[PDB]
């Protein structure tokens, strides 16, 4: 109970104290339980879903209301594993923040692996035939939804705090030992490391505007200044306790993402620590046509949705302070493809470093049309390309007496 | 939002009327907006009272400011039986509700439950004593 | 009466100085001689910026002498931001009564 | 131009004394208590009042 | 406790008594223990440093007030080992004393290199293996910071 | 700073107004600036007193001139058992508040604990004796 | 000296002491371009440091003192060009003695910007180049019949 | 004098003689506000020594 | 590492903001990456315990020191 | 493998890992068939971890 | 070419997430692999053709 509670109020009190908030960020809390949050919920499904506390909250009060606050980015703070009701609050809570455009990010608890610690996490031999048995079918249906690329998943929980002790953090009222002898990741403060992808969001807004660069270790996906636990062992000692719960592999690491969960890992011999890439829940169904193919994968990823979300609420707060006005198909023409064109950089677009991510877009296009049978109601389609970001390489390296390219021809 | 001058000038004006105005060429001032992030998460687990009902609950924001006052407003608390290695006997119950974000450390912990009170305040009158 | 114009009625050089400032030293403890602020408080730059961005005039004392200044005039308007940065900058004019004197 | 002194009360204060107490004093005026100063700023008339 | 306090004293006084202070050099002490200035820069941390008493009396009443006295050169008179509380301590110091323009200087306790002497400091065959270990992991998570380049040792 | 003659210039004028101005051709006077240097320390160890809180200790300025006032106003002191050499027994628990750079000598050291005052005083008073 | 440390190392059978280099506690990152190098190893090194942090101080005070003044981009420009180049000897920087400890820059550069959509502010870069110090050297020592440079030719 | 620059733009009120509409544009001196400094120490100019 | 001057710039910036910069021209680190070299060999011949199962005997690093 | 995890996943598969460079084997093979085994898996660890 | 591989592996490692095209990449790559190639020199050299 009190590791639950302290590492609740810890990892919330690392999301405060590691953002900077002023007019332009802020954090709400609403404390509900799991079991409150599936309850009610559960209380509204399928139709009934539009009323809700939940929806009326996220969506009809800020989102919905005039001169509201769009609400951003949500973060869960709770472990989802395959369970009926864990699948259900997460098409529940996907159909949600779907709807306010408004990315949920919570942890991927242990037991969707069938694991229970994440110190497993390296004994299976491949990740992708765990979610192929029947167990499963309710992920699987989950993830297949067009809903799902809203909900991010970071498994591993980063270290809250160093054990008490004279060696570290020393309490200073008493003489105080904490245990914690070496792993078995019990005796250990975790927090949640929703609350990391939390921190690293607010970062990207404040710093450059938008929620585009929230991944990679040098792109601004780093977690640094975790706790780091450093206790003797055998023979030559010194070994440190990793700070997110496990080490993972880039080959782990791939995998996961793959299976659309988003990795904390931790870079070894160092209190540094990154996500590589940030993968919503869903997977990107295939294609005919590479170019479907692409727009269904860069859909499944977050660092554009937070694009494309933040995008939704402009639109909303401007054309809602734009109704009644004299506009025609021309005017609203020009009006979305002026408006739409200051985001985006079209000079620049291959020699730029900072602006690629405070400019989202490396370009826009408006189809607008005008509702037949009506007057004053138009639909408008907005094509907009992202900045595309390094996601893999696969490199042959070849020794060659004559260069194929030019000495060789 | 009309300027005064604007009255004066449509409603009765002076030969000489003299307005004054800011030039913008292109208007369509800039949307604002800013990022605000909701966060769900489960605190004061185990409450003592009924607490209050969903839809009640509402989001409150928080920031480095209110902290404290956000702990101590929600009142988080926490209710169990442990082993009582003090003086062998069997499962002790404890009642600790945190108001404040230094109650989670050990030593506000144990000046909480009123035998490690009792307990840690015999430390310091014996480590007062010692010491003049 | 100096310039014409109501122009320059800011700055420390630049003519936005109160001087004279009643100085009342008082003796404290260990080494004394400290003197009451003739501003009520003293504001760093950083509280300085920070009342002038909402739109007011704040007078901050010079450290240890009776100097003090309006470090800038600022009206009572929030300038509005707009896309193009010309009209911005005619809205952020407005707002500053160096040049509504003008 | 209307210049005049605004009060130690616009901070919620009530000294001038306590100036450096709050962290930033732009979320002060934030909140809905405000509601009738931020119009106020707002307005294109404002801008001849110093305070 | 003799040694420590005659070693604080006599080195304060080797510091005014071999300074030639005027209008232009001034020497101005602050008493803080250092598990009192671990303390206080502990309570506010990340978000909170820019509210500090430390950051106030360094910056906002000298370099950040209206004609003060930016403050110069800091010096620390502690010793600082590689352990969690004082990476953090020289963490939060190199953050004030980069805001501030004003390098910070201290002494590099024994226990830095695993030896708690300086009289052991010819035993080692190279000190640059000293660091590698994770022990050191907050440490060299410190050097590589861009804040450190103000802390002397 | 506006001299005089320029208010009777400015103001009412005779027809001959003689002003003396200084004359600089590229005025920007230097920025001074003097070199402080702010340190910390640990200094009045273990005080009898609650002592100040934080934010409230400030930074005095020192100098050769104030040193010893330094010292005497912040009140350092040193408070701990020490083994007993004199005549068997165990711990000699002794307080010493020094108030003066001289109160780190050995000789002030001895004067200050109130038996070391004793023995000294004897020593001064046979010294003292065996010399007329 | 490499792992960010000062010390003060004794000169034998004397009481003087001294210290070789003054090296903070950050550890300058190696970079492809070796004037970017250069320029990280200049920023982990005292010497230089206290150099600009006194110069953030002279700007924060005569700047602080010059808000409000009539000023274009040019005018800015003509104003802290001409104020920083007082601090460097132009005409000496090969022959000089004390002075190149007085005037600590070789050569300023400074680019003046307005900052867009605002009137009267402006964004600033200072490039100053500081007197290098001697740090090191290697000497290979040759016992040659035949000058190399000259004689053999 | 207040202004660097001045421009006006008389235009006739139509339908009624001797009345007119005047818009003036005139350009004040601005005034220093504020300066954001990064100093850079360099071994090598960016502007000159390096090109 | 984002240097607190750049905390001071953008989140209350006094009018005077003066901040440090190292100037990398083209930035781009070196990798570093030292060479290790990983040797297997068969030590402790017929030992008298059962010694430590496979996975469990890793690769200890080894010098002129230890 | 242990000595697949050991060579390729804690230190060429691990993120702020050590490549491993070169191996050594310090062991005398034969053409017999446990000695073209034991060269055929090392030179596929080997090969893959390209040490 | 192992060399390459470890140098390659770890920098690679790093630049994931970086915003980068094909002709990024191409130039970012190619001006990588240019730092161990020495052009002007490699007829007339001595050690470096070692390093």
């Amino acid at each position: 109970d009190f590791q639950q509670l302290e590492s609740a109020w810890r990892g919330l009190h690392y999301l405060v104290n590691n953002t900077e908030t002023d007019e332009q960020l802020k954090i709400r809390v609403l404390n509900i339980s799991k079991p409150e949050l599936h309850k009610t919920l559960k209380k509204f499904k399928g139709t009934t879903w539009d009323q809700s506390p939940i929806f009326k909250k996220l969506y009809e009060e800020e989102y919905g209301q005039f001169g509201g606050e769009p609400y951003g980015c949500l973060v869960g703070d709770y472990y989802f594993d395959q369970s009926p009701p864990d699948v259900e609050l997460l098409g529940e809570m996907a159909k949600i923040s779907a709807a306010m455009h408004a990315p949920f990010i919570s942890a991927a608890s242990p037991t969707v692996m069938g694991m229970g610690s994440w110190q497993e996490l390296s004994n299976p031999r491949d990740l992708t035939k765990i979610f192929t048995t029947p167990e499963y079918a309710g992920w699987r249906s989950l993830r297949e939804s067009e809903d799902s690329r809203y909900i991010g998943l970071t498994m591993p929980r980063f270290l809250a705090r160093l054990p008490y002790g004279a060696k570290t953090d020393p309490v200073e009222e008493f003489a105080f030992e904490e245990e914690t002898d070496g792993a078995d990741s019990s005796k250990y403060a975790w927090a949640n490391s929703a609350y990391a992808m939390a921190v690293n969001i607010n970062r990207s807004f404040k710093l450059y505007g938008w929620c585009s660069r929230i991944r990679g270790v040098e792109s601004g996906g780093e977690v640094q200044g975790l706790p780091a636990h450093t206790f003797p062992t055998d023979d030559g000692g010194v070994d440190m306790k990793c700070p997110t719960e496990i080490a993972i592999s880039d080959r782990r690491e791939a995998e996961l993402a793959k299976n659309g969960f988003m990795p904390l890992l931790h870079k070894k011999n160092t209190d540094f620590a990154a996500f590589i890439g940030a993968q919503s829940l869903q997977k990107p169904a295939e294609y005919d046509d590479p170019d479907a193919t692409a727009n269904a994968n860069l859909a499944a990823r977050l660092p554009y949705l937070f694009a494309t979300c933040r995008f939704a609420h402009y639109l909303k707060c401007i054309v809602r302070d734009k109704i009644g006005s004299f506009k025609e198909k021309d005017e609203m023409q020009r009006w979305l493809q002026d408006w739409i064109l200051n985001y985006v950089d079209g000079d620049p677009a291959h020699s730029t470093e900072t602006t690629k991510a405070q400019h989202p877009l490396a370009a826009a296009e408006v189809v607008v049309e005008e509702v037949e049978g009506n007057p004053g109601y138009y639909n408008s389609k907005f094509f907009l390309r992202p900045h595309y970001q390094l996601e893999g390489l696969t490199v042959s390296l070849r020794l060659v007496s004559k260069l194929p390219s030019a000495k060789e021809a | 939002t009309t300027s005064s001058q604007k009255f004066i000038a449509r409603n009765r004006a002076p030969r000489v009327q003299i307005e004054y105005d800011v030039e913008l060429y292109g208007a369509e001032k800039k949307v604002q907006l800013p990022f605000v992030m909701g966060v769900m998460a489960d605190l004061a687990g185990k409450p003592a009272e009924p607490q209050a009902a969903v839809a009640d609950r509402k989001f409150l924001e928080i920031d480095v400011d209110n902290f404290d006052a956000r702990l101590k407003a929600m009142k988080p608390r926490v209710a169990f039986n442990v082993p009582n290695v003090l003086t062998g006997e069997g499962n002790l119950s404890l009642d600790i509700t945190f108001e404040s974000m230094d109650d989670f450390s050990p030593a506000a912990v144990a000046r909480k439950v009123d035998s490690l009170n009792k307990l840690l305040e015999a430390r310091t009158q014996l480590a007062n004593l010692l010491t003049y």
